[PDB]
């Protein structure tokens, strides 16, 4: 089969700026290349065929060339929303292939952690059950550590981290920390902090509630 | 305009077949080729191959001769693609996806992919629980949906007019079951005093739940 190539799997680039994606095809695909954009939890999106046509609504801002061999995507005025992973594709012989895919990143300013903390809800512990979350949300750069503490002692076995990617409007990262204990548990203590470390503060950026 | 629809998900057992249904409207069924995907979680994309209605003729990758099979039904305009004796590395999301031509450019439309998810382990709807502040200019609300199995869940807000300042978290798979989240931020003029719901689905049990969140 023929392999297609993308030996960039992350690149980064700056809102208003100009990336492009290269592709490699083994063997000689003539035009018959296309590209695709794909989003978290999204089907792909076609946004060039025959290698530099646009798909119907795709801005003019995305631009292919190439003929033979190397292939490229070049997006100009690079925007929030191209937050995406890129793949190229030839349909020139069978099978058709897909290359590996070039995920875009967007550098931004830094930007501190919005905190908030839930209690379990009263639905949760009707049946025994006992889960605190705490997200930590539009924050830059990536990097980030969540600690939980239960009566001002450090909680670490039941908790579940979960992170999104970069967010199509503002490029910031989010993430949802679950403490998940047993209602009997949750029921033996008082004060619930769950602590964020970024660098935006020299301090950890916490937020707590007592059962009371 | 187009529409492919796929179910959501499938659960079926190992060496068990299944049969992946893709129905379209908004164009003449008979004259496109319909294309088939495959998507490992976290993975590339693999090509199948494709089916024309007029006559079913096809063409395959050759990986997937007598795994796959691509047939039509002309009368319900639907496309199937059946999977025989399937196995872990069958577990992906498949995608239905066709193509035609307006004014100068070609238009692609693509099913949402149905998550085929091979294992004897049973469905488990999931439990949705509203996520509220305990007693600022912003407020942030959540949604925690705990325990479900197989994949996927989608979560909405106000059945979608509310998308803004939304965050969905992946899921995280813990002692056999699945759990996400969802939190939304809204200005504090608007909750409580209008209504913020979380609409949570969850296909492979046929669920579809409402939890508004109300102040504590
Ligand atoms: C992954 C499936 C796939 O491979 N495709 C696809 C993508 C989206 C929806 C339907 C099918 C191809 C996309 C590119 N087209 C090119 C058409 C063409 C041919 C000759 C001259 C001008 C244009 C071929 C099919």
């Amino acid at each position: 089969d023929i392999v297609m190539t993308q030996s960039q799997k992350f690149m980064s680039t700056s809102v208003g700026d100009r990336v492009s994606v290269t592709c490699k095809a083994s063997q000689n695909v003539g035009t018959n290349v296309a590209w695709y954009q794909q989003k978290p939890g999204q089907s792909p999106k076609a946004l060039i065929y025959s290698a530099s046509y646009r798909y119907s609504g795709v801005p003019d801002r995305f631009t292919g060339s190439g003929s033979g061999t190397d292939f490229t995507l070049t997006i100009s005025n690079v925007q929030s929303e191209d937050l995406a992973e890129y793949f190229c594709q030839q349909y020139n012989t069978y099978p058709y292939t897909f290359g590996g895919g070039t995920k875009l990143e967007i550098k931004r300013a830094d930007a501190a952690p919005t905190v908030s903390i839930f209690p379990p809800s009263s639905e949760q512990l009707t049946s025994g059950g006992a889960s605190v979350v705490c997200f930590l949300n539009n924050f830059y750069p990536k990097d980030i550590n969540v600690k939980w503490k239960i009566d001002g002692s450090e909680r670490q076995n039941g908790v579940l981290n979960s992170w999104t990617d970069q967010d199509s409007k503002d490029s910031t990262y989010s993430m949802s920390s679950t403490l998940t204990l047993t209602k009997d548990e949750y029921e033996r203590h008082n004060s619930y902090t769950c602590e964020a470390t970024h660098k935006t503060s020299t301090s950890p950026i916490v937020k707590s509630f007592n059962r009371n | 305009q187009v529409q492919l629809q796929q179910p959501g998900a499938e659960l079926v057992k190992p060496g068990a077949s299944v049969k992946v249904s893709c129905k379209a409207s908004g164009y003449t069924f008979t004259n496109y080729w319909m294309h088939w995907v495959k998507q490992r979680p976290g993975q590339g994309l693999e090509w199948i191959g494709r089916i024309h209605p007029s006559e079913s003729d096809t063409n395959y990758n050759q990986k997937f001769k007598g795994k796959a099979t691509l047939t039509v039904d002309n009368s319900s305009s639907t496309a199937y693609m059946q999977l025989s004796s399937l196995t872990s590395e069958d577990s992906a999301v498949y995608y239905c996806a066709m193509e035609d031509y307006y004014g100068s450019s070609y238009e692609d439309y693509w099913g949402q992919g149905t998550t085929l998810t091979v294992s004897s382990a049973k469905t488990t709807p999931p439990s949705v629980y509203p996520l509220a502040p305990g007693s600022n200019s912003m407020v942030t609300l959540g949604c925690l949906v705990k325990g479900y199995f197989p994949e996927p869940v989608t979560v909405t807000w106000n059945s979608g007019s509310l998308s803004s300042g939304v965050h969905t978290f992946p899921a995280v798979l813990q002692s056999d079951l699945y759990t996400l989240s969802s939190s939304v931020t809204v200005p504090s003029s608007t909750w409580p005093s209008e209504t913020v719901t979380c609409n949570v689905a969850h296909p492979a049990s046929s669920t579809k739940v409402d939890k508004k969140i109300v102040p504590r």
